């Protein structure tokens, strides 16, 4: 999945 | 190859040499933390570390945009008339003790996730579309039923049963189903709540890589050697090491040589490096959007649903688009990024060929006359006396949730606020401030949302399948301005619909999604990014390329 950053 | 100016591959006029020492370090001002189970593992510095070992022991090869193909230590295969995937491990994979891998250690690494008992922060919702896993995730069933085994758990091929197949199947980093192998038969009578801080994942793992981890020393490094047992083409080094680097230590370890490779360097160092002598700096397109949100409405957490209900002029198409148009994001760019930022055309990631198009055209170009006329012709008439725009009497002022983070960030959103002045736009930082990153994720990702801020930027480190459900839908909490449009929700499902597993279709719906979001411009896609790796001029066979599947094999040193 996706993360912050 | 190339991405941007920099090259993707160090090709090496010089032969390597048979053995030698590689020199290898990732860029943290944390400890690494070991720990060689995918599902256990939360430690980014590690997960990259991990690399030599077999990463964490994936499984799967892929091309250079992350799909699937045969070759790796197994194979994974789709059946959509029977809703199963088939993962097939190689007859001759091994662990780095000399014993099989089989069936039993794939479907152990769910276990390891699934079951609370390991402690894992890995599960996701995605994984209850396996037949039976839900039930073992909650306890009510002592195993996981849609997982079976052709030729029985000591076999070499597992069956996964899914309740819908999902064209995302093919990507790597899906999450529908799992990549990775754990030990059964070394770490069954480990009790699963002190898994994680065992030894034998730890400091004395078995893993199926190229390299074994000879000696780990906690938070700090790790020797690698030969893993007799790879199936794969034995190495071309005897070792390697892999280290921490602080941000304050890296550059004088390149100038004295004490590493031949440093990962994860950060922008504001490359002008540093750009320099130094001993040295090819490859670069390669990373898996990264950052974009501009519009703030429209709010989120009802007990109906799982976004309402694009707030009064703002940003409710006007018009409006969100010349506030895009008026940007100079390429200006910006330019200055500051040593040309590591490059104006995104769209929300998708070049790097994901299969799923993109350059020919896709965004805010990537100020066009302030453009903007200037959209608004014009919206009724924002200019107020001469002030120099900003009004309508029906008020005047089209906004608050800009700018951020700290990036080195130029106090001026970027000085440049961005002055831009928007010249298309008659006020607009200010939220409380007068950059806002500090963990003020930001509270501020937008708690329900409902607030209703004291217009324009705000966002970015994302993308998995490698890229998708938008969880950023960009009706549903989703981590849509921050909390649009809902009907085309777009059409779009989206369509993009995870039966027909999208044939890949010209597939990316036909990322691409009319893509066009469909920069003309409705609910966001606006702002930047894409490079990464930067140093490597010593002795270094033989290094590369950056996504679709290099034996890089460690390969590598070594020319003296």
């Amino acid at each position: 999945s996706f993360a912050n950053g | 190859l190339k991405a941007g100016n920099f090259d993707v591959a160090y090709q090496n006029p010089d032969k390597a040499i048979k053995g030698g020492n590689l020199k290898v370090a990732y860029q943290s001002d944390s400890p690494m933390k070991a720990q060689w189970l995918s599902g256990l593992s939360n430690d980014a510095t590690f997960a990259t570390m991990s690399g030599p070992g077999g990463g964490q022991d994936g499984l799967f090869f892929t091309d250079s945009g992350f799909k699937f193909i045969k070759g790796g230590a197994a194979d994974v295969a789709l059946d959509k008339e029977s809703k199963t995937a088939t993962i097939t491990l190689r007859k001759d994979l091994k662990w780095s003790d000399g014993s099989e891998v089989t069936a039993k250690d794939y479907e152990f690494t769910y276990e390891t996730i699934a079951n609370p008992a390991y402690g894992s922060d890995r599960w996701t919702d995605s994984l209850a579309n396996i037949v039976g896993l839900s039930d073992y995730h909650t306890g009510k069933a002592k195993t996981i039923s849609g997982i079976t085994f052709p030729d029985g758990e000591n076999g070499k091929v597992i069956k996964v049963q899914f309740k819908e197949m999902k064209p995302g199947m093919t990507q790597s980093g899906n999450g529908y189903f799992l990549e990775t192998v754990a030990p059964y038969q070394y770490l069954k009578d480990v009790a699963p709540k002190d898994l994680a801080s065992s030894p034998k994942t730890t400091t004395k793992p078995l893993v199926t890589g190229p390299f074994k981890p000879e000696n780990v020393v906690a938070g700090e490094s790790i020797k690698y050697v030969p893993n007799p047992y790879y199936w794969g083409e034995k190495p071309k080094l005897n070792s390697i090491t892999y280290e921490v680097v602080s941000t304050a230590k890296s550059v004088a370890a390149l100038s004295s040589s004490k590493y031949d490779i440093i990962n994860g360097m950060v922008s504001s160092q490359y002008k540093q490096v750009k320099n130094l002598k001993g040295y090819k700096v490859l670069g390669q397109q990373a898996m990264y959007i950052s974009l501009m949100y519009y703030n429209l409405g709010h989120y009802d957490a007990k109906n799982s649903i976004n309402v694009q209900d707030r009064k703002t002029p940003l409710q006007d198409q018009n409006v969100r688009q010349a506030i895009g148009y008026a940007r100079n994001v390429a200006e910006v760019d330019n200055k500051f990024s040593n040309g590591l930022s490059t104006p995104a055309n769209s929300l998708i990631p070049p790097i994901f060929k299969q799923f993109t198009s350059s020919s896709v055209k965004g805010y990537e170009k100020q066009d302030l006359d453009k903007a200037n006329k959209l608004l014009d012709e919206d009724g924002w008439k200019l107020n001469k006396s002030t120099g900003y725009r009004e309508k029906d009497g008020k005047e089209l002022s906004l608050v800009y949730a700018a951020r700290v983070g990036d080195a130029n960030a106090e001026t970027i959103a000085q440049n961005y606020i002055q831009q928007w002045k010249k298309i008659g736009v006020k607009v200010s930082l939220y409380n007068g401030k950059l806002m500090e990153f963990n003020s930001w994720v509270d501020h937008m990702t708690t329900p409902p949302g607030a209703n004291d801020w217009d324009i705000t930027d966002g970015s994302w480190s993308l998995a490698s399948e890229p998708s938008q459900q969880d950023l960009f839908s009706a549903a989703a909490p981590y849509n921050f301005g909390h649009f809902n449009d009907s085309e777009i929700t059409k779009d989206l499902n369509d993009i995870d619909s039966a027909k999208s597993e044939n890949p010209t279709y597939r990316k036909a719906a990322f691409v009319k999604y893509q066009e469909d979001m920069n003309k409705k411009a609910y966001v606006i896609p702002t930047n894409f990014m490079l990464n930067y790796t140093p490597v010593n001029k002795r270094v033989v066979g290094m590369t950056l390329d996504y679709g290099a599947m034996n890089t460690w094999s390969e590598i070594g040193v020319s003296s």
